[PDB]
């Protein structure tokens, strides 16, 4: 479902991701726009140590799993949680076609 | 990869076995594209870290010169730096 030039951006762009993210305003925009499913939400939260990073990491590399819409939809949630300069790094990477 | 590398990786791995914490390292790797996503959850997998670093490792030592200069480059980049030095004899390029 998700293209492969969407999961190597996921990939390229690890550490950027892990390292930026902000997850605890996020979950409830996954939820809301139906990005993860409830289960998959608390597995992320529970990632690792739950710490910001880990959690933000279990994200990113569960969201390959989430079709086609899954990064601009991950986009959208980034957007109303006000994370205006990851959004707009990653839709100048997609949109760089 | 180069002998020399292959051998540098075996003649310390258990040092690093030892003390590396996997994650960090593999966020730089999979950056870099030098290692997979099913290979970073093999890793994670391990019960315990000193078997997740030696799974890391059995992996690296598979791979290409360009996968030696990055687990290197990050063990620089994440604190690591008296096990990157052991390792600068095994071909370090890249810092």
């Amino acid at each position: 479902s998700m293209d492969e030039a969407d999961r190597r951006l996921l990939r390229r762009c690890r550490l950027r991701l892990v390292e930026e993210l902000q997850v605890d305003q996020l979950w409830d925009v996954l939820l809301s726009r139906e990005l993860f499913r409830p289960h998959m939400i608390e597995d992320i939260q529970r990632a690792g140590s739950g710490s910001r990073r880990d959690q933000a990491r279990q994200l990113i590399i569960d969201l390959e799993t989430r079709g086609s819409q899954a990064l601009p939809l991950f986009i959208s949630c980034l957007e109303d949680t006000g994370q205006d300069m990851l959004a707009s790094f990653l839709r100048t990477n997609r949109q760089a076609g | 990869m180069d002998a020399k590398a292959r051998n540098c990786l075996l003649q310390h791995r258990e040092a690093l076995e030892k003390d590396i914490k996997t994650s960090y390292i593999m966020d730089h790797m999979i950056s870099d594209g030098f290692l997979t996503i099913s290979e970073e959850e093999k890793v994670r997998n391990e019960p315990t870290q000193q078997q997740r670093a030696a799974m890391l490792i059995k992996m690296i030592l598979k791979k290409d010169n360009d996968s030696y200069v990055s687990f290197y480059n990050a063990l620089l980049h994440e604190g690591y730096k008296d096990l990157a030095a052991l390792l600068h004899d095994g071909i370090p390029v890249v810092s």
